[PDB]
RNA sequence: UUGGAGAGUUUGAUCCUGGCUCAGGGUGAACGCUGGCGGCGUGCCUAAGACAUGCAAGUCGUGCGGGCCGCGGGUCCGUGGUCAGCGGCGGACGGGUGAGUAACGCGUGGGUGACCUACCCGGAAGAGGGGGACAACCCGGGGAAACUCGGGCUAAUCCCCCAUGUGGACCCGCCCCUUGGGGUGUGUCCAAAGGGCUUUGCCCGCUUCCGGAUGGGCCCGCGUCCCAUCAGCUAGUUGGUGGGGUAAUGGCCCACCAAGGCGACGACGGGUAGCCGGUCUGAGAGGAUGGCCGGCCACAGGGGCACUGAGACACGGGCCCCACUCCUCGGGAGGCAGCAGUUAGGAAUCUUCCGCAAUGGGCGCAAGCCUGACGGAGCGACGCCGCUUGGAGGAAGAAGCCCUUCGGGGUGUAAACUCCUGAACCCGGGACGAAACCCCCGACGAGGGGACUGACGGUACCGGGGUAAUAGCGCCGGCCAACUCCGUGCCAGCAGCCGCGGUAAUACGGAGGGCGCGAGCGUUACCCGGAUUCACUGGGCGUAAAGGGCGUGUAGGCGGCCUGGGGCGUCCCAUGUGAAAGACCACGGCUCAACCGUGGGGGAGCGUGGGAUACGCUCAGGCUAGACGG
RNA sequence: CCGAGGGUAGGGCCCGUGACUGGGGCGAAGUCGUAACAAGGUAGCUGUACCGGAAGGUGCGGCUGGA
């Protein structure tokens, strides 16, 4: 689960994707933040689109 | 996302009816949306981008304060209820607009006993906590009418702001009613989106305990002013006083929430429980 | 039996037939036998229409049939002038 | 819910029929040409192989028999009865 | 569309007047001859010796900025001119030169090649007699470029046409003024045109 | 000779070996953030899962007889509608899908002396005589329906017999040919149908036969994926005689006789896959792929089967079994892998639209009828191409914000501001695609003349008026283009590889600034590339991975010097084939481009003919330097 | 007669799952010893054999990539 704090927890329905993470051996996949029970990341600026946040005001 | 109204159906006792439109006001069965769930808002393909009012409420009730200890940290208390803020959105982090503290409201006492405990037990926080949960609110019990002036036109620096409202009790749980009943334009146009920013906000702090006012409709009828002198923040506080005075006459009181509460008990202690 | 057709190339809004000779039963646009002209029913250029005149009284002369709107293009460029 | 695909069947059905029974009798006169052969019984299995010989040829000219099949069957038919007839000729009276 | 945005630093960057803006290029108020180094907060900081990549990347986004073209139309272009025939550097700048809102400038119906697009997409130019409002259109040699004369009477054009009187067009062209119109005669030569660009890297840089 | 870039990462450092990773191009894509206009393409990759509803194949009154509604009057008859029926042609095309298939299935080139081919076109001959049946219709049972049962009338281009025999068919003999090819004689057998109009003459039909054209069937060479941890397979099995079947060859099927047939040149088995034109990548060689479009194949809920027929073992025909679902007690009903659409599954994939105006198809003398083929329109940045969000001027340079050594630097001519142009919108006009069929003249021909019809569409485009009028996404340790402040303190997080973070982080989070693209930008998934990292081009094995523990030898591979025969390889010329589309080059049409048309250039590979003889092959003859022997 | 398929009976291959058990990989800071790398403190490696908590030791023969 990919960003700083997320919203998911058992029965969370979920998208994931390609590509592993180096150091949690094991781990192959990632969730695409932004898609069904996944949240974006608030306060997010840079590189939302990467973390399912929308343009602020 | 966009959808396809294939085709429109009404529902009669003993058969369906295909009908070729369904004027405002109405309600039928529309045929052809997939992902369109219940308490969606759909609008026409090109037209403005409305959110009805729909999937609404929650509310918090339990109010506790957390002073910001000392001090050149409190930015990680605002950080760490940026991450409680998106894992949990139930409770509220606000500040309160008068003694100016930030206060987590919730759900329950149980609530706050694990947000407050995990706030300490994993990023520190120094801060405490009191804390009561003192969270009524306040309305009225019956109409009132009054009137909202605020004039100083003694140096012909602006100031002057005429409203005259009528506040009566709503039926418990409907919110905040805001009606516009200007006449003319005794009062201009332009006056009337901020003299709403006067009620609204003086509805916020109360007349007796200090909590939000809530569960009342608002007939702004009437109300003069002055071509030169009268500015938009002359219009905003001409109805913060006349709600605070207003709120305060025709019998206010003390609304205190209630709760549904289902006790699992062994039945050998059941009595022990019902009556206590 | 044999025929004198338009089998329909170009674009959208762009007809470019190609008066062709095919079996009856094919598909419109599909494989003819041999292609005997063009046709611009535009006149987008100054040729619209090109006809193997040799050609197309050999396919007559065997028994091919000109469609109703192909003897039209075999005829205005003389297919049948004795 | 509908047709003239049901006239096709009802149409299919009375030529099958009329189909059929031509095949049958050749078949039958074939045969029973061919077993007056292999006594013979000269006189008569030219006779009746004439029937059929005609009976084949007549099936040909509408949709029951191919125009070959009823050359094929003719081949057969023939050359059945006079390799038969070979034991013990007297082949009068015509059909070679 | 098109970069659309300050172009001041784009010059700033390049190291070099692109001459991107007009008549204040030729000014003293132009922003390359008052800060001659690169845009925001490091500009006037020692720079480090560029890449031989930097050195290509800077040099096509030179060739590419001037003509104000989107880096899919330049590609695209580009590629054209290495399939064709010959020479691929004289090409591609010849094929460059070849658009029509270019054409347009070195006959100096407009000061700026963004003036010159406008001009063409707002119906003022023609090609062949036909109205031609497509800056990209390839003016193919022996073309006739004019204003159209349903709006020759304007103020912008006259201006223009005014500062054109005896200048000499390059090799390829032909202006005759009053009568508003043009020849685009020839495609240019390589040595028929300077430009601030080393064409042969733009073509290393494709090739990586 | 139009074609070929590499980088980071093993060490303290080096050189080498070697894997891993990245940059590029691509996609029927999908997911995040974002999103203004138009054009051409394109859009269920999964459940060949299940489907509500509408439509997707009919047509001929110039084949025949009929019942009901009219229109002139003397219950009559004519007539034209109309509904079925009989009859004819169509329904085997067109449209869908990729399940099955590793096969003569497809590709390529051939064979058919072993064959069919409705309609269309040429050439020859004929249409004479007689008879007959069944529907419709009138009569009668059952059903809640499907509907059906039985008795009687009747017409024809429906069915049969007789005759004619141009001709064709079969047996036997002979002549030429050589697999069943053409010819001949005697025997036997075989044809047919009328309708119409303006009626001593044409028109559409019918009959047998011959040829053509087109479309096919069957056969054969060569090519077509993974596993040998699948090594042996085969009883209709291989061949033969006879016979059945078919348009036709054949173990295709049957009976008998023989004991064969196939396999390391990979049989059998298992897995996976429709194949091709082409598409993507690549310097090429190669790899990967078969969506759209064109060609063939296969399949039409799962199966079996045959009928009709020129053609089917038939997607919207029949029969039977199975599964499933459906309508209300005997039974019946259904078949969207047609077009739309629903439902399910899925990361995902469109309107229950418009029109037969055109092109093509079916029937028709023709008017015409039908055509979810097709022509259009709709939705989706799916893709590609075009276009807009303005242009010029505008300070040693406002405000805000960022940095600072507190002087200043930066955003930045950017804005404001001036002027100019004028996307949108508004009015006016407004298409090409449409000239045939038909009518008139001629002769129902050649030729001339005339008329009718446009879904898209009041759209494109043209004219006039006309408003400054969306910007977003990734990224800034190195590879790799773009740097500073703050926050944070092995936390929170980043991460494609090397790696960042433990209090001064250009690597995390925000900011200001910068770089790159721009109605898009990124991510994931897969393919080719870089990968000379399966190396034919173009690699290796003493110590890096890699020489079998050593012999002997089977198959196979390879093979000395001279002369001749053949010409198998090899080479050369010609000729046929190598469809169209695509790709390429040139020209042109849409204002450009995408897209689209015309013309060119052809090659590999096979067929045939002709030629050469160095090398390779084979055959013959000779040698003695290899090899063997005394 | 053949014939979809239904049934009976017996085999072959594949897939998933199974008390328990075998060893394998990985995992910032566990326990025991110290086998290897310096003659690594008994040169090392080796095929095999038997033994031993564990690394390993010992026999026989081999190798130098050791002296
Ligand atoms: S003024 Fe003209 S030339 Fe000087 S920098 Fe700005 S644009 Fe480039
Ligand atoms: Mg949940
Ligand atoms: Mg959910
Ligand atoms: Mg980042
Ligand atoms: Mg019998
Ligand atoms: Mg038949
Ligand atoms: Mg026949
Ligand atoms: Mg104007
Ligand atoms: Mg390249
Ligand atoms: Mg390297
Ligand atoms: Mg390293
Ligand atoms: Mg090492
Ligand atoms: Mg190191
Ligand atoms: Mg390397
Ligand atoms: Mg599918
Ligand atoms: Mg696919
Ligand atoms: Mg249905
Ligand atoms: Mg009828
Ligand atoms: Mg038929
Ligand atoms: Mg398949
Ligand atoms: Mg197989
Ligand atoms: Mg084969
Ligand atoms: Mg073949
Ligand atoms: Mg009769
Ligand atoms: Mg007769
Ligand atoms: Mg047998
Ligand atoms: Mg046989
Ligand atoms: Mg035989
Ligand atoms: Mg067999
Ligand atoms: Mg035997
Ligand atoms: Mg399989
Ligand atoms: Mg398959
Ligand atoms: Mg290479
Ligand atoms: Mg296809
Ligand atoms: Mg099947
Ligand atoms: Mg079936
Ligand atoms: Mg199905
Ligand atoms: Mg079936
Ligand atoms: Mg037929
Ligand atoms: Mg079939
Ligand atoms: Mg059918
Ligand atoms: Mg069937
Ligand atoms: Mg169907
Ligand atoms: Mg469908
Ligand atoms: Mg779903
Ligand atoms: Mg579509
Ligand atoms: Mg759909
Ligand atoms: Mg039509
Ligand atoms: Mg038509
Ligand atoms: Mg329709
Ligand atoms: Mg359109
Ligand atoms: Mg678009
Ligand atoms: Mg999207
Ligand atoms: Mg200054
Ligand atoms: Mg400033
Ligand atoms: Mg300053
Ligand atoms: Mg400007
Ligand atoms: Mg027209
Ligand atoms: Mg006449
Ligand atoms: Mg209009
Ligand atoms: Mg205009
Ligand atoms: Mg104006
Ligand atoms: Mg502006
Ligand atoms: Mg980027
Ligand atoms: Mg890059
Ligand atoms: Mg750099
Ligand atoms: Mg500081
Ligand atoms: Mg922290
Ligand atoms: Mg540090
Ligand atoms: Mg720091
Ligand atoms: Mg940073
Ligand atoms: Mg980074
Ligand atoms: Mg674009
Ligand atoms: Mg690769
Ligand atoms: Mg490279
Ligand atoms: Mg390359
Ligand atoms: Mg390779
Ligand atoms: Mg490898
Ligand atoms: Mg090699
Ligand atoms: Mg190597
Ligand atoms: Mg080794
Ligand atoms: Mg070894
Ligand atoms: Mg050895
Ligand atoms: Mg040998
Ligand atoms: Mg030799
Ligand atoms: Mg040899
Ligand atoms: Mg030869
Ligand atoms: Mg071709
Ligand atoms: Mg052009
Ligand atoms: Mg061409
Ligand atoms: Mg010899
Ligand atoms: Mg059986
Ligand atoms: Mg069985
Ligand atoms: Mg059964
Ligand atoms: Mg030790
Ligand atoms: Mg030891
Ligand atoms: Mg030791
Ligand atoms: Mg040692
Ligand atoms: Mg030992
Ligand atoms: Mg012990
Ligand atoms: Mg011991
Ligand atoms: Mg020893
Ligand atoms: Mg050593």
């Amino acid at each position: 689960i990919p960003g700083e704090g997320h919203n998911l927890q058992e029965h969370s329905v979920v998208l994931i994707r390609g590509g592993r993470v180096k150091d949690l051996p094991g781990v192959r996949y990632h969730i695409v933040r932004g898609v069904y029970d996944a949240a974006g990341v608030k306060d997010r600026k840079k590189s939302r689109s990467k973390y399912g946040t929308k343009k602020p005001k | 996302r966009k959808e396809r109204v294939a085709r429109l159906l009404r529902m009669h006792a003993n058969h369906r009816e295909e009908v070729e439109e369904l004027k405002a006001g109405d309600l039928g069965a529309v045929v052809g949306l997939k992902e369109t769930i219940t308490g969606d808002t759909l609008v026409g393909e090109d037209a403005p981008r409305v959110i009805l009012e729909s999937i609404e409420v929650p509310e918090p009730v339990i109010d506790v304060a957390i002073e910001p200890k000392t001090k050149a940290d409190q930015e990680k208390l605002s950080q760490a209820l940026a991450r409680l803020a998106e894992e949990d959105p139930t409770f509220r982090v606000s500040t309160h607009p008068e003694t100016g503290q930030t206060i987590i409201s919730g759900m329950g006492e149980l609530h706050l006993e694990i947000i407050v405990d995990r706030l300490k037990r994993e990023f520190k926080v120094d801060a405490n906590v009191g804390k009561p949960q003192v969270a009524y609110r306040e309305t009225i019990t019956k109409p009132v009418d009054v009137e909202g002036k605020f004039i100083r036109q003694t140096g012909g620096r602006g100031q002057y702001g005429h409203v005259k409202i009528k506040v009566e009790p709503l039926p418990r749980g409907s919110g905040f009613e805001f009606v516009n009943a200007i006449v003319g334009g005794v009062i201009p146009k332009e006056y009337i989106p901020a003299v709403q920013k006067g009620i609204e906000e003086a509805m916020q702090s109360g007349p007796l305990i200090g909590f939000p006012v809530v569960d009342i409709k608002v007939t702004l009828y009437d109300g003069s002013y002055h071509e030169v002198d009268s500015s938009e923040m002359a219009f905003k506080i001409a109805g913060s006083m006349a709600i605070k005075e207003a709120v305060q006459k025709g019998d206010p009181v003390i609304l205190e929430p209630i709760m549904r509460v289902e006790v699992t008990t062994p039945e050998e202690y059941m009595g022990d429980v019902i009556g206590d | 039996m044999v025929k004198i057709r338009l089998a329909r190339f170009g674009s959208k809004h762009n007809p470019h037939y190609r008066i062709v000779v095919t079996d009856a039963r094919r598909k419109r646009d599909g494989k003819y036998i041999e292609k005997i002209g063009y046709y611009d029913p535009r006149k987008t250029t100054p040729d619209w229409l090109k006809v193997d005149v040799e050609r197309a009284r050999y396919w007559l002369s065997v028994g091919a049939q000109p469609t109703d709107t192909a003897r039209r293009l075999l005829r205005q460029a003389g297919v049948f002038r004795q | 819910r509908n047709l003239s695909a049901l006239k096709r069947h009802r149409q299919s059905l009375k030529r099958r029929l009329r189909n059929k029974a031509k095949k049958s009798a050749i078949k039958t006169l074939s045969k029973k040409a061919i077993q007056l052969a292999q006594e013979g019984k000269a006189e008569e299995a030219l006779k009746i192989m004439r029937k059929a010989e005609s009976l084949i040829d007549k099936a040909a000219k509408g949709s029951t028999l191919h125009k070959n099949a009823a050359a094929r069957r003719k081949s057969r038919l023939m050359r059945k009865v006079r390799q038969l007839l070979e034991a013990a000729g007297a082949p009068l009276i015509g059909g070679g | 569309g098109r970069y659309i945005g300050p172009v001041c630093r784009l010059c700033r960057r390049e190291g070099v007047k692109l001459y991107l803006k007009g008549e204040r290029c030729y000014s003293p108020k132009c922003a390359m001859e008052r800060r001659p180094y690169p845009p925001g907060q490091h500009g006037q900081k020692r720079a480090r010796r560029p890449s031989d990549y930097a050195v290509r990347l800077r040099e096509k986004q030179k060739l590419r900025r001037i003509y104000g073209i989107s880096e899919r139309q330049f590609r695209n272009l580009f590629e054209e001119a290495s399939k064709k025939k010959g020479v691929t550097g004289s090409v591609f700048l010849g094929l460059l030169e070849s658009r029509l809102d270019n054409v347009v400038y070195r006959l100096g119906f407009a000061v700026s090649r963004r003036q010159a697009r406008q001009l063409v997409r707002h119906g003022h130019i023609t090609v062949n007699g036909r109205r031609v409002d497509l800056p990209s259109y390839r003016v193919r040699p022996g073309d006739e470029i004019a204003v159209a004369e349903k709006s020759r009477n304007l103020e912008l054009i006259r201006q223009n046409l005014e500062a054109m009187k005896g200048r000499k067009v390059g090799p390829w062209l032909s202006l005759d003024v009053e009568g508003m119109k043009g020849k685009f005669l020839r495609l240019p030569d390589r040595e028929d045109l300077a430009l601030p660009v080393n064409e042969q890297l733009v073509i290393e840089f494709y090739s990586r």
